[PDB]
RNA sequence: UUAAUAGGGACGGUCGGGGGCAUCAGUAUUCAAUUGUCAGAGGUGAAAUUCUUGGAUUUAUUGAAGACUAACUACUGCGAAAGCAUUUGCCAAGGACGUUUUCAUUAAUCAAGAACGAAAGUUAGGGGAUCGAAGAUGAUCAGAUACCGUCGUAGUCUUAACCAUAAACUAUGCCGACUAGGGAUCGGGUGGUGUUUUUUUAAUGACCCACUCGGCACCUUACGAGAAAUCAAAGUCUUUGGGUUCUGGGGAGUAUGGUCGCAAGGAACUUAAAGGAAU
């Protein structure tokens, strides 16, 4: 529940907390001690109120699932470094060929460009706020890369 | 129901030997219980 | 005691 | 192994020896290694003697090397208990689990 | 590091009388240690003692008859006036006249009653009782 | 007792109690002195030279046999060191350590062992400045 | 006083991020496509 | 003037899994070539994804890659600590021992600052065998075997810089004296002795006993200390001075006119009820 409450830029911010925050607004409510529940659970417990934004944001659930996984492999590593991992370019490489139907070193350079103008690649994935990923999500869409 | 926690005086051949060949001690209690009461009475 | 007694025995 | 325990091999035709080594279960070194060995033996050999009576085997704790003699299922019933102590389970808890397996042996 | 050779000597003598030793060895030697020893000697706390000189700081050997109930050094060596002396005898001696407080005065290192006898005063070295 | 180390070694030399020349010694004091200057002229130090005289000439102690310390004999004949012997080998010792570090920069202990050395040099250099044996403007490297 | 203006500074910035959010989301709808053929980022861990 | 069983440096033979740069070996893991055979191989408490009739697993001849030094391995060794186990060479460094060599107080404590600082983490290259946070997916049956299996990113290795945190422990400031016995071990030195050794190439060992320093430690005990656990220091004759730096004056439950920080946003109603259940 603290993970869900974690804002963008928090150490406690997590790959989950981004999903729930943009699809819904989460408000912390009340804390219940371990002694309250019997047989006692070692884990601490909480109650939280969550409301889904209405109308639902007009964004594809998988696209941000695509962005959110690739860049939050490591929060404290750079977004570019999470990009720079060999595997993700390869997945993005088959992805780019799909849109052309709709040279791997070339797309990696193109991915490297959209990183440099955005400047989010240098910044830390956890530190970046939720709005930046929306702006970041757009730049790849403009270049023609959709993460999913 | 209790476990022995000391060295088993019987070796494996002997316990396997025992297996090949409600409780007697429990009746030995009953007999000596019976003997006392007849003496008490 | 404990490990100390064992190490003493050696 | 004791001679009388070894004679069971001549007496029986379905008794085997199971041998393994503590570092195979978990990489223990120094005093951590020594403590694990003590747990298998226990105080005054109480723990092994419990493993000995219930699972119907013999176990030789030769330094870090353990050898278990008995029937195939019985040596396997001995092995996990030995493994459990190595991985950190207290002797008291396994003594309870050990006395549980001791029951199903006598019913069956 | 060495701070007071006299302190070392007195502690060694104290331990020697603790453990029943009829002799004690002191190193290094010095005139202050020596003069302290004749003061104790003349008051009877210690017996015969001998100086072993080895062309270097030297050694003392002291015979002990078990009558030394304490020997101590007052560090750092405070200056003492004639009017102050009794205060010191009150602070360092369990009783008035049992055991003696050692002053180095312009006439040398001696105990305190001589110091009132010659009306001399000076710096404090220690106590014996 | 060692600084910059935990060693408590006590091994050393034991000067004999008697400060007079040995009875068996039957060599003129002057013939010793001419040996002292020749070895120093060859380039040998007061430390090594004493070993040579003691090892092969029966000179138990230059002061005992001749009445003067060997530095004074060498100085009296015009032979003196630029800097006191203790400091000079400390300087050469640090130089050998430093020359080692350029070729091997990952010698991180040698980097530490270096630090222990000039700290010894600074303490020794400081003392020699106070007594005026070493000119005040002198600084290490 | 100082607390109130700080709240207003937070509030107006709290408004400004929304209108930026609205504009970006408004721009998203122009560039939209299906995902069925697309290889999910779930595959990155598999390698 | 001494030359502190203070100290520095020297020099002689040793000693070390102390450090760095190269170098050699070593099985093991994975992969690849060839080689003979055939149905499962793998894995679990039990099973399923998975590989396999283009031959899996297993058999042998090799080759390649990256890690890493089993057994020998011990209350043993080195280093300030963190840490350091293949061979050989190079570079310097170091404790202890010996010295009838050398300075002559050069010393103890301590701010800032500086060097080092397990593992994890960070920037930018290389490498990527194994293991492996994350993520994916199989199974979700059974409580001792109850969280396993397959793929596996970052990481695990290294280069050049950051991060400076551990139960980084004697859970225990430093320097210096004195205050019990005993015998095991490591390095050095001294004497004796007779076994192993061996001879005009050179060169020098091993064991036994005895002494003596320095080191990891160990057994029995304190005429002392502590309430005790215990302490050769956590001891220094009843109450107190050898030198010096730093630090101090229990378990739960309620509230908040005291602060520091946190979100987004543009339509009820039925009979209350046998108007029911009923093998």
């Amino acid at each position: 529940a603290l993970r869900l409450l974690a804002r963008p830029g928090d150490s406690l911010y997590c790959r989950l907390s981004a999903n729930v925050q943009m699809w819904a607004n989460v408000t912390h409510i009340m804390k219940v001690g371990k002694n309250n529940f019997r047989p006692p659970p070692q884990v601490e417990s909480s109650v939280v109120r969550l409301e889904i934004k209405n109308p639902r944001p007009q964004v594809d659930y998988n696209e941000w699932d695509g962005l959110l996984r690739i860049v939050f492999v490591r929060k404290n590593r750079t977004i570019s470094a999470g990009f720079k991992s060999t595997t993700v370019m390869d997945i993005l490489e088959k992805n780019y060929k799909t849109f052309l139907a709709m040279m791997h070193d070339v797309v990696k350079e193109k991915i490297d460009t959209v990183l440099k103008e955005t400047d989010l690649g240098d910044k830390r994935a956890g530190k970046c706020d939720q709005n930046d990923f929306l702006r970041l999500l757009y730049a790849f869409h403009q270049v023609g890369i959709h993460f999913s | 129901f209790e476990l022995s926690d000391v060295k088993s005086s019987k070796s494996l051949a002997e316990i396997y030997e025992d297996d090949y060949t409600l409780s007697e001690e429990l009746q030995k209690a009953h007999s000596e219980i019976s003997e006392l009461y007849a003496n008490l009475v | 005691s404990g490990l100390r007694s064992f190490l003493r025995k050696k | 192994f004791d001679l009388d325990d070894s004679i069971a091999l001549l007496r029986l035709d379905d008794l085997y020896i199971e041998t393994f080594e503590v570092k195979d279960v978990k990489t223990l070194t120094g005093d951590h290694l020594s403590r694990a060995i003590g747990r298998i033996a226990g105080k005054d050999g109480k723990t092994k003697f419990a493993i000995e009576n219930a699972t119907r085997t013999r176990i030789v704790l030769a330094d870090s090397k353990i050898h278990i003699l008995g029937g195939f299922t019985h040596i396997r019933m001995a092995r996990e208990s030995v493994v459990s102590l190595i991985l950190g389970s207290p002797p008291g808890k396994v003594y309870g689990n050990l006395r549980t397996v001791a029951s199903r042996l006598k019913e069956r | 590091t060495r701070s007071s050779v006299l302190a070392d000597a007195l502690n060694a003598i104290n331990n020697a009388e603790k453990t029943g030793k009829r002799q004690v060895l002191i190193r290094p030697s010095s005139k202050v240690i020596i003069k302290f020893l004749q003061v104790m000697q003349k008051h009877g706390y210690i017996g015969e003692f001998e100086y072993i000189d080895d062309h270097r700081s030297g050694k003392i050997v002291v015979q002990l008859n078990g009558r030394l109930n304490k020997c101590g050094v007052i560090s750092p060596r405070f200056n003492v006036k004639i009017g102050d002396i009794e205060k010191w005898t009150a602070n360092l001696l369990p009783a008035r006249q049992f055991g003696y407080v050692i002053l180095t005065t312009s006439a040398g290192i001696m105990d305190h009653e001589e110091a009132r006898r010659k009306h001399v005063s000076g710096k404090i070295l220690g106590f014996v009782y | 007792g060692r600084m910059h180390s935990a060693g408590k070694g006590i091994s050393s030399s034991a000067i004999p109690y008697s400060r007079n020349a040995p009875a068996w010694f039957k060599l003129s004091s002057e013939s010793v002195i001419e040996q002292i200057v020749k070895y120093a002229r060859k380039g040998l130090t007061p430390s090594q030279i004493g070993v040579l005289l003691r090892d092969a000439h029966g000179v138990t102690q230059a002061r005992v046999i001749t009445g003067n310390k060997i530095m004074r004999i060498l100085k009296s004949n015009g032979l003196a060191p630029e800097i006191p012997e203790d400091l000079y080998y400390l300087i050469k010792k640090a130089v050998s350590v430093r020359k080692h570090l350029e070729r091997n920069r990952k010698d991180k202990d040698a980097k530490f062992r270096l630090i222990l050395i000039e700290s010894r040099i600074h303490r020794l250099a400081r003392y020699y400045r106070t007594v005026a044996v070493l000119p005040p403007n002198w600084k290490y490297e | 006083s100082r607390l109130k203006k700080k709240r207003l500074d937070k509030f107006i910035e709290h408004q400004l991020k929304r209108e930026e959010r609205k504009t970006i989301i408004g721009k998203l709808q122009d560039y939209k496509i299906d995902t069925s053929l697309l290889t999910s980022s779930k595959r990155l861990g598999e390698g």
